[PDB]
């Protein structure tokens, strides 16, 4: 069991202890997909308003 | 009323646990996928342990021990014996075993060669290595090889091999319960040394007996066999064999208790095990296989499945004994 | 989050009126609109249902609609009649004669725009309008035919607000005329399409509860409507009062409705009480829980054991242990887990509110989306085709423009609805 | 010094944010008006607490916090609470209509109309920062705002701050305290769309916190304030190294370095002991070894699961109070023998220890008792995948029937995002299972 990097200070201490060794999309693409869902919405809503008509 | 689902339809044993449970009029079987169960009589592979114990207001119990496989798989049982210090690479009740994959065995086989000592082994039984090592690759999966017990204890009349199966039940509290009824699965074929390719005389598998001469179903229960020991050997089953069996069951299950205990867990396990032993000519008991999904012998199904319900199931869900508590 | 209430026709105005009495008493608002209550819990969410008027008075956000001046004059004469904003009385004079066609196509058409105008004035006052709740029956003509015509028009003007109805089902045990199955099948078609949430207040179930369980030999509408005001106060608890939930119509619709057309809820109430006579032992949380799931307490004549619960909301009113509520509710599920679908995990939700309703110390209101409601829609489909296979009484409707075809479609949509409820009873 | 911005989203996010910020103020000696007597660098400093607070020319200490709820009710209680003066109005952003437990409504419909206003009040804070580290994002998996707005926010942050780290504190959905039946839809959806944007996420299954509150606090029916004060204790433990002198986890990049070797598998299990009731008049104070052992009992974990049946890739012990290295190593040595602690073969078996001498702080009149020493283990064990299986089963059950799907499609989303998000999750459970066998 090996302690390895004791750092101390006034607040406390820290250290490691080895027991054993080993053996993104774009702003445009965001606004695109987002605005595709708002079109898919306005379609579905215009069909509703068409059917009401 | 408690509730329970069923997910191993081939379970001869829990087939009966299910039956008796219903007949109490206080248990109800739900659909296999119903999550609102108290008791999971679960499947044998990929049982979904990570889903038990998350149902508010439901105390959940299951009939297997997550991690128990380490004791019930030929290759892992060997790894457990060598690495766990509790068992020790030296335990006197396990035959020499090595795990060889197919793509120090030889070393000890040659220290034996240097003594020209018995050098039979098993998987499948050979005497020359090359004979065996060429078999494991002929299958493709992992195999393990073990000192064959060239000088086994043979019942007379018959000059016949056998193994002992003891049924052991571990409850949610990790009490270890040995069933009083054991069984000897006996070969009807006089063990012949030179011809190691004489299956049925070397392998005491009830199935392999595809018989009935000396005992019904090549099966000798404990009353008969103790009497034979008393008459033929001037001893008793307890003294000559059972002491060592309770030491082995106790030792194996004490070993893996930290890995599988459900003492503070959010669900609970019990499990039934079948332990298989080999008694040699010196009246020494040997552990061969530990079976995690064990079939009982028909005469006892009534008794053992009612004892499961009392000790493992009604202990948790309440509505002389047929077991010996093995004390740790 | 304001709600706009609309009550239409004989039945919708009579139960509509009781609702406002009942909940005006729970929020300490009196027949003048002046608050005289003890707890602040009564006013914290008063705006969901009431508009605050100058002088710090409260005026129900209620639009009162009838093709006839009869009932509506009785409301104005009733105990809380003065609370209602008078501009919100919208009414014709011809009546609708228990005729769906007159409600929907001829007489109602004349009057609907004036209703839509009062709806508009109310909506514009609104800060965040959740949607609408309508009280009507499906068996006459105004509430049935005009009622659904309004619902169609509201959804066109406010396509994205929530539409909630309290729909009284007709029953031969309490029936004005023989065309009620015609009127209700036509309306049920409308309701499947244009509401998010409808509470199926069956007059069959109200009748039996009055006869078998309250032992009322000869039940009036006033007896039935006592049951209806109890359920209505119940289901609206978690919208009018502060609690852990603090619900609104939309969250209610999201969690209760897995499939858009299956939005017909079975209400239930416990303890069943009869007007005037107060019994003096409070119930025990186990009693509320067993009773509220009891078919004898359902307000839709369906056997819950003949279907599966898709979803369930349960509301407990009074001082009691939320531990025992948790325990008693977890226990009826795990006892009768067969009757809840496996494929919507954890489909029973529960809430508690400290204020009990008037007269009782502790009460449980049940809201079930059970596939057993199909039994209701089958009952009415049978009475519908019993006459329609002979085209009986049809002339009352062909005389106002309607075609036989329109009946075949409505009949057909309802049998579809029943098939859909049947699909999930086996899933 | 490098600043850290806290973003609290949804009801669960905001109410937990309150719990934490109040705890921070207690621990740092800041008052409900943001006056810190002990700070002598008035109107400034690059002290360690200054990573979470800015100072004012009038010497007020102000959370580097942004609260955002699609609905005014919860953040309003902040606007009128004991710490109303602490925050600055434009950091408390509220909508009008909430997401109705609808991932798609919070992400697409209502998300699009506020995502710009929010990223602007966020950048207003990034501009008072000399060397921004990144973001701590607090949210529920279950709420529509919690799940859906958060993943839209997470996506833009990756865009406007590609170089800054993002850590998550995520409330995982528990039926007992749950308000909605669609939480498994929202959970999978938001995990899939946030996975590659989050550097490290600490899950807190409300089931686990609730039963710790019943068992170890003798609270009959835990409230959110019970769960949130206990949850901010754990949060404090995990952030102390950013707000205090130390040499372990001093910046948000170390969290990924110390606890996340493979980047997808970035869900470290938290275990916390000891949780001791303030009603217990007589309490025997637990030792270093007793509390380090409690870190390997599942009944203390932030998520119920069985680390014996997985493998570790990392481990931190964060102590607060009367603890010395020697006692820790004796307790580690004693524990190593008795417990089933298996690391992956490409990782060293061993612990990174961190000790802060200031003992845990308890908000006066809470349910937690003062204690001389506490510890919070952070362990990246594959056994947490159990929670993913649970969540993914519940999701397969509803989705096989497509129950509730229409609510989502009806806002923009496509049935496809459902199976796409579920396949990611299926990828995730396979990753875990690879590493842990
Ligand atoms: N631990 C804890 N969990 C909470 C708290 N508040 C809500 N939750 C959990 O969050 C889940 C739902 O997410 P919410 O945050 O409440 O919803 P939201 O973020 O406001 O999004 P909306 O749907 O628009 O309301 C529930 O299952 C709760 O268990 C809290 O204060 N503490
Ligand atoms: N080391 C050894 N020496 C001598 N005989 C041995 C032996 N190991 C096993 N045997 C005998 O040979 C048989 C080998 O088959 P094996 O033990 O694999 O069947 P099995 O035990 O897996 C069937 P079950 O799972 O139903 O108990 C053993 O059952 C025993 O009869
Ligand atoms: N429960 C209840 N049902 C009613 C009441 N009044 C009428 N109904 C039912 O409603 C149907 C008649 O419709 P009605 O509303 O009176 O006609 P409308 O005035 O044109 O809307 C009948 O089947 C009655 O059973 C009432 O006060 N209570
Ligand atoms: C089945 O799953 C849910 C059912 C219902 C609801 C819900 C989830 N979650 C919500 O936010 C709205 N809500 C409720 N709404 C209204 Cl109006 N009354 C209620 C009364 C009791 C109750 F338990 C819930 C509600
Ligand atoms: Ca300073
Ligand atoms: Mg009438
Ligand atoms: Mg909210």
């Amino acid at each position: 069991m090996e302690v390895i990097e004791l750092n101390k200070c006034t607040s406390g201490q820290s250290f490691e202890v080895i027991l054993k060794p080993p053996s993104d999309p774009s702003l445009e693409e965001i606004q695109k997909k987002l605005e595709a869902a708002e079109e898919r919405r306005k379609y579905q809503e215009a069909e509703l308003l068409k059917h009401l008509a | 009323m408690y509730t329970f689902v069923v997910r191993d339809e081939n379970s001869s044993v829990y087939a009966e646990v299910s039956r008796l449970l219903l007949a109490t009029g206080q248990w109800k079987r739900l659909r296999k996928d119903n999550p609102r169960f108290n008791l999971m009589l679960g499947e044998r592979n990929r049982l979904p342990f990570g889903r038990l114990g998350h149902e508010p207001g439901l105390v959940q119990l299951v009939n297997y021990y997550r991690g128990a496989d380490k004791l019930c798989r030929k290759a892992s049982l060997v790894k457990l014996i060598k690495t766990s210090p509790e068992l020790s690479e030296s335990c006197t009740w396990f035959p020499e075993s090595y795990v060889i994959y197919p793509t120090v065995f030889l070393a000890a086989y040659n220290r034996r060669r240097e003594g020209r000592e018995g050098n039979v082994w098993i998987a499948l039984i050979s005497s020359e290595a090359s004979e065996l090592l060429d078999f494991i690759d002929e299958q493709g999966q992992v195999h393990v090889i073990q000192k064959y017990l060239e000088k086994p204890l043979l019942l007379e009349p018959g000059h016949r091999k056998f193994d002992i199966r003891s049924w052991v039940l571990v409850d949610h509290l990790y009490n270890i319960y040995l069933y009083r009824e054991g069984v000897l699965r006996t070969s009807s074929e006089p063990y012949n040394s030179a011809n190691f390719q004489d299956k049925t005389c070397h392998l005491t598998n009830h199935c392999i007996q595809k018989y009935g001469r000396y005992e019904e179903g090549n099966e000798m229960f404990f009353e008969e066999f103790n009497q034979y020991l008393m008459d033929a050997l001037n001893t008793t089953l307890e003294n000559s064999i059972l002491l060592q069996i309770k030491h082995i069951i106790r030792s194996c299950l004490m070993c893996i208790e930290p890995a599988i205990s459900t003492k503070h867990l959010h669900y609970q396990s019990f499990q039934l095990f079948g332990f298989d032993f080999m008694v040699d000519e010196e009246l020494k008991v040997w552990l061969i296989e530990v079976n995690g999904a064990p079939a009982c012998a028909q005469k006892l199904y009534a008794e053992l499945c009612q004892g499961i319900v009392d000790v493992a199931i009604s202990s948790v869900f309440p509505l002389t004994s047929i077991f010996i508590k093995l004390h740790h | 989050r304001e709600i706009v209430h609309i009550q239409a026709g004989q039945c919708g105005n009579q139960i509509g009126a009781k609702f406002w009495e009942v909940i005006s008493d729970e929020h300490g608002i009196d027949p003048t609109g002046s608050y005289h209550g003890d707890s602040d819990l009564q006013l914290e969410r008063i705006n969901v249902y009431y508009n605050e008027a100058t002088g710090n008075k409260y005026v129900p956000r209620a639009i009162l609609v009838d093709l006839e001046p009869g009932t509506m004059d009785s409301v104005r004469s009733g105990p809380f009649g003065q609370i209602f904003r008078p501009d919100n009385f919208v009414f014709g004079q011809s009546g609708a004669g228990n005729n769906w066609a007159k409600g929907h196509y001829t007489e109602g058409a004349e009057l609907v725009d004036s209703v839509l105008d009062v709806v508009r004035k109310e909506s514009e006052s609104c800060d965040c309008l959740q949607g609408f709740q309508l009280t009507h029956s499906l068996g006459g003509g105004t509430g049935s035919g005009m009622g659904t015509l309004l619902i169609s028009k509201i959804r066109e003007e406010y396509p994205d607000r929530i539409m909630n109805t309290f729909s009284v089902m007709p029953s031969p045990k309490v029936s004005d005329t023989v065309v009620e199955p015609y009127n209700a099948t036509l309306s049920v078609h409308q309701l499947v399409e244009n509401t998010d949430e409808t509470y199926c207040i069956d007059n069959e179930a109200l009748y039996d509860i009055c006869f078998r369980t309250l032992k009322l030999t000869t039940p009036t509408y006033g007896d039935l409507n006592h049951l209806v005001s109890a359920t209505m106060s119940g289901v609206t608890t978690c919208l009018r009062f502060p609690g852990q939930l603090n619900a609104d119509l939309r969250k209610l619709a999201v969690n209760m409705v897995p499939f858009p057309r299956l939005h017909f809820f079975m209400p239930g109430f416990a303890p069943l009480t009869s007007r005037g006579s107060q019994q003096y032992r409070a119930l025990t949380v186990p009693e509320l829980t067993q009773q509220m799931f009891d078919s004898k307490n359902m307000m839709a004549a369906c056997d819950p054991r003949h279907g599966r619960y898709l979803t369930v909301a349960a509301i407990f009113r009074g001082r009691m242990s939320m531990k025992e509520v948790d325990e008693q509710m977890l226990n009826v599920q795990n006892k009768n887990s067969s009757y809840f679908v496996e494929w919507i995990p954890n489909n029973v939700k529960t809430a508690v509110c400290d204020i009990p309703p008037r007269g009782l110390k502790m009460s449980a209101t049940f809201i079930g989306n059970s596939t057993a409601i199909q039994e209701l829609f089958k009952r009415i489909s049978e009475q519908f085709t019993a006459m329609f296979r002979r085209k009986a009484f049809l002339h009352w409707y062909t005389g106002e423009g309607m075609d036989e075809m329109e009946f075949t479609e409505a009949e057909s949509n309802m049998n579809d609805l029943v098939s859909e409820y049947q699909q999930y009873q086996d899933a | 010094m490098r600043e850290c911005i806290s973003i609290h989203v949804g009801q669960a996010g905001v109410q937990i944010g309150n719990a934490c910020w109040e705890l921070y103020c207690l621990e740092h000696g800041i008052q409900p008006d943001g006056q810190m007597p002990s700070d002598k660098t008035i109107g400034g400093g690059d002290d360690s607490f200054n990573t979470f607070f800015s100072e004012t020319g009038a010497g007020k200490h102000v959370p580097r916090a942004v609260f955002v709820d699609l609905e005014p009710t919860v953040i309003d209680e902040v606007r009128t609470g004991t710490y109303r003066q602490l925050f600055h109005p434009e950091q408390l952003i509220t909508g009008k209509e909430d997401a109705a437990n609808n991932y798609a409504r919070g992400h697409y419909t209502i998300g699009k109309e506020i995502i710009d206003l929010v990223l602007d009040r966020i950048r207003k804070l990034a501009d008072q920062c000399t060397g921004l580290q990144g973001f701590l994002v607090f949210h529920s998996f279950g709420g529509g705002t919690g799940s859906g707005f958060t993943s839209l926010l997470m996506e833009r942050l990756s865009v406007d701050y590609g170089k800054k780290s993002k850590l998550e504190f995520s409330i995982y959905p528990a039926p007992q305290v749950s308000t909605a039946v669609v939480e498994p839809y929202n959970s999978i959806l938001t995990t899939h769309t946030t996975l590659e944007h989050s550097d490290c996420a600490f899950m807190v299954d409300n089931e686990a916190i609730y039963d710790i509150c019943r068992r170890n606090l003798d609270i009959e029916r835990p409230t959110y304030t019970n769960l949130n004060r206990l949850i901010s204790q754990i949060v404090s433990s995990i952030t102390a190294s950013l707000r205090f002198d130390g040499a372990l986890n001093v910046d948000l990049t170390e969290f990924q370095t110390n606890l996340v070797p493979y980047p997808r598998i970035h869900f470290p299990l938290a275990t916390y002991a000891p949780v001791i009731s303030a009603e217990k008049a007589y309490h025997e104070q637990l030792s270093v070894a007793e509390i380090t052992n409690a870190c390997f009992e599942p009944a203390n974990q932030m998520v119920k699961c069985d680390p014996r049946h997985g493998k570790y890739m990392a481990c931190c012990l964060l102590y607060r109070g009367d603890v010395v290295p020697k006692d820790v190593n004796a307790a580690i040595a004693t524990i190593k023998t008795k417990r089933s602690i298996q690391f992956v073969d490409w990782c060293p078996t061993g612990f990174k220890v961190g000790i802060n001498y200031q003992p845990p702080t308890v908000v006066p009149g809470g349910d937690l008792a003062k204690v001389q020493r506490a510890v919070c283990m952070l362990s990246n064990t594959t056994a947490i995948a159990e929670a993913w299986a649970r969540l993914d089963h519940k999701f397969d059950l509803m989705y096989a029937k497509r129950a509730f799907v229409h609510w989502y499609v009806g806002e923009g989303m496509e049935e496809g995002e459902f199976s796409e998000a579920r396949e990611d999750m299926a990828a995730l459970e396979k990753d875990y299972e690879e590493v842990g066998v």
